[PDB]
This record gives C-alpha cells, structure tokens and sequence, in this order.
C-alpha cells in the first residue's frame, strides 16, 4: 500500500514538471515586442527585433537530481517486502520440492524465488493438504463408490468405510509435470537391477513382466493390448520344439 | 463458432456459467431455420450498443446497415433471441430447472430441457466471485495515455525549436540582404549583436527522462517485452524442461503463463469436456476400425464419462518423435528380458 | 484524482505484484498433468491410495473446474487477507425419469460472504461461523415451507460489487421471485452450542 | 404443448430480467469494451488540435497481441490441439 502511494505521488509531481516545461514560455514587453511579427509558427523566421537582448527561454524549473532518483531505486524495495521481478527467473514444482535440483547453474537459490516458495508452502499446509484430508474424510462416510479394476478393466463396488483412514495414509501436493518421466526410468533402473541377480529371477517369472512394460508404456502409451503386447490370458506356453523332443529321446 | 462479447447478456448476482439464472444470446439466424420452425404464412418481420460495438472493433464494418436483399427473401439475416434460464415453466412448486429458450419477435419458436449451457468463456488474470475478469486495457490504458501526451508535449517543442527564429531590433534589420535564402555571405553587417538564436526552451530532464523508462512499468504488470523471453509449449507444462540455461525464473514468463494456464483450465477444457459430453447423447457415431479398414457403427452410449477421463491441452509439435522414442526405449527394455 | 491539473496518473504495482506471485503459483500446483497423489505408508493399503487418487484427479479437475477454483482462490487471496474453499454433497434428482445421483461439488467461496468470531485462530478452535450463500428455492421446497414462497449486509455486496465495475450481485437480474427455481439468500451457520 | 397462458408469463419474466441484464452489462463493460478497441486502434486519444502535433502512442496494441505471440504458440501450435487420456486399458480403446 504505502509503496503505491508514493510511486504515485513522485510520477505525479515527475509529470506536471515536464508538462510545464516542455511546451515553453518566453518573455518581453510591449517595447520591441513585434506582437504581429512574432506570432509566426514557422522555425525558419524571416523577421526579428534589433534589441538582441531582450526574449529568452523561460527559467523552468529543473529537474531535480536527487528527489525522483533515489525513488527510482524504490523499485527494490517491493523486491525486498514481496518476491516479484520483471526480469527474474520463475520457480517450478521440481525446485519447489527440493531447491538443490537445478543445481547446476539454476541453483535456484535466490531471495527474489525462495521468498516466493513462502506462500505456496505456507498455502499446500494451511489449504490443500487440508482439502484432501476433508475430501478424504469425507469420502469415507457416505455414498458407495465403485471403482475400475483393470484385471478384467471391468467394475468393483468397493465399500468406501474399508478404506483406511489419513492415519496409514500420506499427502504430497504440487507434482512435477514431468513426474510421468522420471519414474518410468527409474522403473527400468530397478527392472534392469533385478534382472542383474537371478536369485530373484523365479521370483520375477513372467506375469509380473508384462504389466511392469505396460506401466513403463502407460506413462506414455497406454493401448498396449491392441498393438504393443499380447494379454497375459492368452499368452499360451509354446509346445517344445520336435528337434528337442528327439534330443530328449 | 465464435461468440463475440456483445451478444452475451448476463445477470449481476451470477459469477459462472452454472450459477447463472438467467442467460441470454443475441444471434443472426436466417430464415431457413425459422420456416422450418414455425410461421411459415408471415415472413415480413423486421440494441445501438450492440451495433456500436462491432462498428468499433473496426471503422471499414457495421452490423446494422441493410445488405440490400428484401425482407420477404428466406436468407434475408435476421436477428432472434437465444435464451436459458432457469425459471418456473411449470409451477414453481417443483425446483426450477434450465430450460433452452429461441423466440423471435412476437413468436417463440422452440423450449427444450438441457443441463448444460452449450457456451465456454476465455477469463486471462481473472477476479474471484465475478463472471467477468479483467483486461490488458485495464492495465494497459494509463501507460498509453502518458506515453501519447509525453510524445505530445515534446513534439510541440520540437516544431517549434525546429522552425528557426531569429528576431533583431528594429534598426540595423537590413532586410533586403537577411532575407537572401541564399546562406552564403555576400551581403553583410557588422554590429554583430542584432541577430542571435531564439531563445527556444530546452528539453526537461525529469519530465521526460524519469519517464522514459514508462516500459518497465509495462513489462510487469504484462509479460511483453520488445526483446524479452516468452513461453513455449514443452515449458508451459515442466518450466525445467529447458533448463539447460533457461531457467524461465523472469517475471515476464511468470505472470504471462498465469493467463494461458488460465485460460486453459477456465476455458477449452470445459470445451472439450463439453464436446465429449454432447457427443454422447445424439446421433450414431461410425468410427474407423484399423484392422480391415472396417466400418463400425459404435453406439456413444457405450462411451465413459469424464470422470475417469483426464484431459490435456497444449499438445507439443514434435510428440510424434518423443514418443517414439519412448516406445523403441520400451522396445529394448522388454527385449533384454525373456520372461 | 485531486485535480485535473495535478495529473492523476496512478501506479499499479498491487497489480503487478498479484500476477507475479500467479505467475509461478498455477505453474506449479495446477501446472502438471495431475494435482495430488496419495501414497500410503505400506503396500498392502496402498491398493486405496492409488484409487484415492483417481477419484480426486476426477473429482477436482475431470469434473469440476479445479482451474478456475484455484486461480480464483489465488488472485482473490493476496488481496482479501484469506479465501476459502467449499466441498459438498450434491442431492441433484429430476416417462418417471427420476434419476438421482450424489456428486462432491467444490466451489470457490469469495471472503466477503464469511462471518467468523473474534476469539478464534483456526477452523478447529472456531466456535461460531456464517457463511451467506444464495440458494434457490427448489432446493428449500423440497424439504421446508412449501406453501409459501414470498421471501425476500451492504457490505457484504460492496467488496464483491467492487472486485468489479460492471456486476452488482444485490441488483434485479429479472428473475421474479414467484419462480420455482428462483435464487435466494440463505443463512449457513457452523456453532458449538446446548441444543439439547 | 404448453398452454399460451405460460408463454404469455414467460414472455413477461423473460423481458424483464433481459432488461435488467442488459442494463448491467451495458453500463459496467460495454462502456469501456467501446473505448478499448479504439485505444487498440490508437484513435480515441483526442486530437485536441491541430497544433497540439496529435500523434498517438499505441502501447495496448504491442500488449495485447503481447502474449498472444505465446498463446497460438502453445495450443494451436503443434500437430493438433488435444488429445485424451484414459485411467485403465478398459478403456484406453475408447480414448483415442
């Protein structure tokens, strides 16, 4: 409030200023006036008085050096008590999660943008976090709810009171728009990790392969039933070859 | 179709399209649809802002002018009154519902029951519990207004001083030798104090000065910049997306991105939530089925609703190569493996 | 604008300060694909997590306008102190075509149409709050008073009559009151109180 | 179908509340919807007169399509405009 009033006020006073002394005055009496001759609006004048002492350019006010130029530095003041800039960089949920994520040369680590992860944490903690722990509640007490299950992408009528409560259950707001990204690699960082070992690899057999590549696809590719892979209901086993039934005989 | 913002006529005590009680749409029709309606033995039948509006989006247009063909003629362009409101066509007994109105003048021609309001609305930087939001005029009209007449008061000066005065006493003129328009001196006089530079005012250094940095004040209450950094697709949905070097972190991205992110989420994604409502409830959709190029008649009863749907806007150019990526990437992983 | 010599040119750094902060606040809530995902603390639960959050995602942004309620919560906020956040069970019912289904509506609720005590800090610790709302009077047929329907604070008009010039929510949209699905202002009350 | 006695009080109730919206409308936006496009034309700012060197500043024209060299450039900039997602492979047939 007190950082527009006087913004406004020192314009103000910057704007009369150069209204006044832009379109000028000038002076001289009656006495070598020429009130006809002078009149002329044409820059190259043809006619002039003899006096060569007499119409000067009237002593406008000048512009002051101090009083408008260190209100020019009032600019950072709101900087200073708020978190916005015209030329700075912009925040993101990725470095709103962990500031160190850009670390490289967006180390994000900024007055001008921490200032601003204020509010949005302050507002998840106080609002939404809240708004889904209500919704969450109440949620659980009314209605029936059915939900898709995907084993057949047929219909459950699952009973919403044997959900559990926020008690086993956690809230994180503000996901990346990437977060699809990361996690298929790290999908296949763990697939490729397991599939190192083979002491897990009866565990790892072939049911869980198949929708693990779904998953990874699903973030991007989602009809893999049609196109992509076979379901798992008709992946038959293949008979053995002859060539290795004759070798077992 | 587009809907400009004059046709639109909205109660004060509304702040969305489903709260609103009553609704109105001014439209052209012509009168094909009308005889195809009603009144078809009477077709002689014959709002300044409404006019005015349109007459200024440009000054080569109006709306109200006659195009020339008669009244009697069928595709002669007739206004009609769209209307939706909820009210009591019954009694108000029971809780009045939304119900479609068209009537023309003196005559109404069809009322039909419907949930949703067919029209979306575009709010950039919007104003909470209101149906209208605000305006880059609104905004941008007081920077406009100072730059002119800054502009204005200097240019005045500027002819002024331009057009060359010089003003000697009245002896020692010598008229017929100064006004020679040829500069070149052959023609002289030595008192050397009777003509001189007119006294022309100089340039403020504050009035002007302090103020020609009036474009910053623009560049932040908007996102425009003669030079500046914009927003691109890939960044409008992860700002890391580049952020090799562009970290984004100006505020002439962020406050601009507010608007598109807006606009989006209060605008087209009803659209389409719309758009996939209505296609469910009318007519026989025949879609292509891509094994033998078959045609198939596939009721639009059958289809989910959009609460298991999500929508996304802003699609990338180049997705088509990404994803195709993503699949040769899935490609090798499943590969490697043989279970 | 004291004179209209003295050059009444207003600054509007309020303005540029409020869309600043949204210009980073929707880029990062209501930004990604989604807005919430629920994650349990074991496995053998956490088959409620994932179906919490679909139903959410759905809920908020595939059935309601998520969008508009949190860009509005925003822009409304930094400047009215606070901004609040409704959630409700929808009753909506209509050849005996009764279909009648239950929805949880979230709306944007302006800080101009709140009355809370002086004594109180949080929503837990509140003993009495109003919150003014304007109803029609098919939903107040359907359960009280059904044969009279006659029925007819500017402040609490003034703040939202100037979050804009051209709207003014106490003025005659047209409607009459005899309308059975005319609009009506109601009085929401939340109190800890001996009713017994 | 309905009785012209109901048409008759609609077209009553309806007049009515078109009259009060339009009033509104009117008056708060379409006052200033009329002089914002001329602003954006650069023609409303008054040429008081003819020595007063009536040129105009056109700054909402450069802001208003300001953003907009953003916003063709993010939804109708790519292959198409949108693209719908499902939840499961029940229906992911039907999304596309």
């Amino acid at each position: 409030k007190d950082i527009q009033d006087l913004r406004t006020a020192l314009v103000r006073g910057y704007i009369d200023n150069v209204n006044n002394a832009n379109y000028g005055r000038y002076k001289a009496l009656v006495g070598a006036y020429d009130r006809r001759s002078l009149l002329d609006n044409r820059p190259g004048g043809v006619v002039e008085m003899e006096r060569q002492d007499a119409i000067d350019l009237f002593p406008y006010h000048n512009l002051p050096q101090g009083i408008d130029g260190l209100l020019g530095m009032s600019e950072e003041l709101k900087e200073t008590r708020t978190g916005v800039t015209k030329l700075g960089m912009g925040i993101n949920p990725d470095v709103f999660k962990n500031d160190n994520a850009y670390a490289t040369v967006g180390l994000m680590m900024n007055a001008a943008q921490n200032r601003l992860r204020m509010v949005c944490r302050n507002i998840a903690h106080n609002g939404m976090v809240e708004l889904m722990r209500g919704i969450y509640n109440l949620i659980r007490e009314n209605g029936e709810v059915p939900i898709e299950v995907q084993t057949p992408r047929g219909m459950i009528q699952v009973n919403p009171k044997q959900l559990p409560a926020r008690h086993n259950l956690q809230v994180v707001v503000a996901i990346s728009p990437n977060e699809k990204a990361e996690r298929a690699q790290k999908l296949i960082s763990l697939k490729q990790l397991i599939a190192a070992d083979a002491q897990l690899a009866p565990l790892f057999g072939l049911e869980q392969d198949r929708y693990m590549t779904a998953q990874i696809f699903e973030l991007m590719g989602i009809k893999d039933t049609h196109k992509y892979l076979l379901p798992l209901e008709q992946y038959q086993p293949p008979e053995p070859s002859p060539m290795e039934i004759l070798q077992l005989e | 179709e587009y809907v400009p913002s004059e046709q639109i006529f909205v109660d004060e005590h509304a702040t969305s399209f489903a709260d609103a009680q009553y609704f109105c749409h001014r439209v052209r029709r012509s009168k094909e649809d009308l005889v195809a309606m009603g009144f078809p033995k009477d077709e002689i039948e014959a709002t300044t802002q409404s006019t005015v509006a349109w007459s200024r989006t440009d000054w080569r247009q109006d709306i109200d002018a006659d195009i020339g063909t008669d009244t009697e003629d069928i595709a002669s362009m007739v206004w009609v009154y769209e209307h939706y409101i909820r009210t009591g066509v019954l009694d108000k007994n029971k809780e009045s519902k939304l119900y479609q109105v068209i009537q023309a003048g003196e005559h109404i021609l069809h009322t039909e029951e419907v949930t949703h309001i067919p029209f979306v609305t575009f709010c950039p930087y919007p104003i909470p519990g209101s149906f209208y939001g605000q305006s880059v005029y609104d905004i941008t009209k007081d920077i406009q207004d100072l730059r002119t007449a800054l502009v204005r008061g200097y240019i005045d000066n500027v002819n002024n001083a331009n057009y060359g005065r010089y003003k000697a006493l009245v002896g020692a003129y010598d008229r017929r030798s100064l006004l020679d328009n040829r500069p070149g001196g052959v023609v002289e006089m030595e008192r050397q104090d009777a003509i001189d530079l007119f006294p022309y005012h100089n340039l403020p250094q504050g009035i002007d000065g302090l103020l020609g940095m009036s474009e910053e004040l623009k560049e932040t209450r908007t996102g425009v910049t003669k030079l500046g950094m914009g927003i691109n697709p890939d960044v409008f949905k992860n700002d890391n997306a580049y952020a090799t070097v562009g970290l984004m972190m100006n505020a002439a991205q962020n406050r601009l991105r507010m608007v598109c992110r807006n606009i989006a989420h209060n605008g087209m994604v009803e659209l389409m939530r719309g758009i996939y409502n209505l296609i469910r409830e009318n007519g026989e959709v025949p879609i292509e089925v891509q094994t033998p190029r078959g045609m198939i008649q596939v009721n639009p009863k059958q289809l989910p609703a959009r609460h298991n749907l999500q929508v996304v806007v802003a699609i990338s150019p180049n997705e088509k190569a990404e994803r195709a990526q993503k699949l040769i990437s899935l490609k090798q992983l499943i590969a490697a493996d043989a279970q | 604008p004291v004179t209209a010599g003295s050059s009444s040119w207003v600054d509007r750094t309020v303005w540029e300060s409020v869309n600043g902060t949204l210009q980073d606040i929707i880029n990062v809530f209501c930004s990604g694909d989604e807005a919430v995902t629920f994650v349990a603390d074991n496995q053998q639960d956490s088959d409620a997590a994932d179906v919490a959050t679909k139903l959410v995602n759905q809920i908020l942004l595939r059935d309601n306008p998520g969008y508009n309620i949190i860009s509005s919560a925003a822009q409304e906020c930094l400047v009215t102190r606070n901004s609040f956040i409704k959630y409700y069970w929808d009753e909506q019912t209509s050849v005996t075509y009764e279909q009648t289904v239950k929805r949880v509506k979230v709306e944007y609720v302006p800080s101009e149409q709140i009355f809370v005590d002086e004594h109180a800090t949080s929503f837990a610790d509140a003993q009495y709050f109003c919150h003014r709302v304007r109803r029609s009077k098919e939903d107040l047929v359907a359960m009280g008073f059904p044969k009279d329907e006659i029925e007819a604070t500017t402040q609490s008009t003034v703040a939202w009559s100037r979050t804009d010039w051209r709207q003014d929510i106490d003025a005659d949209i047209g409607t009459d009151t005899e309308d059975i699905a005319s609009m009506v202002w109601v009085y929401e009350h939340y109190i800890r109180t001996g009713v017994l | 179908k309905y009785s012209e006695e109901v048409l008759d009080e609609l077209r009553v109730d309806l007049q009515r509340r078109f009259n009060y919206a339009q009033g509104y409308v009117d008056m708060a936006v379409k006052g200033y919807a009329r002089e914002a496009w001329e602003y954006f034309y650069g023609n409303l700012p008054a040429p008081v007169t003819a020595g007063s060197s009536s040129w105009v500043d056109r700054t909402v024209w450069e802001s208003v399509n300001g953003t907009l060299q953003d916003i063709i450039n993010v939804f109708c900039s790519g292959d198409e405009a949108v693209t719908f997602v499902a939840d499961n492979q029940q229906d992911s047939d039907a999304a596309d």
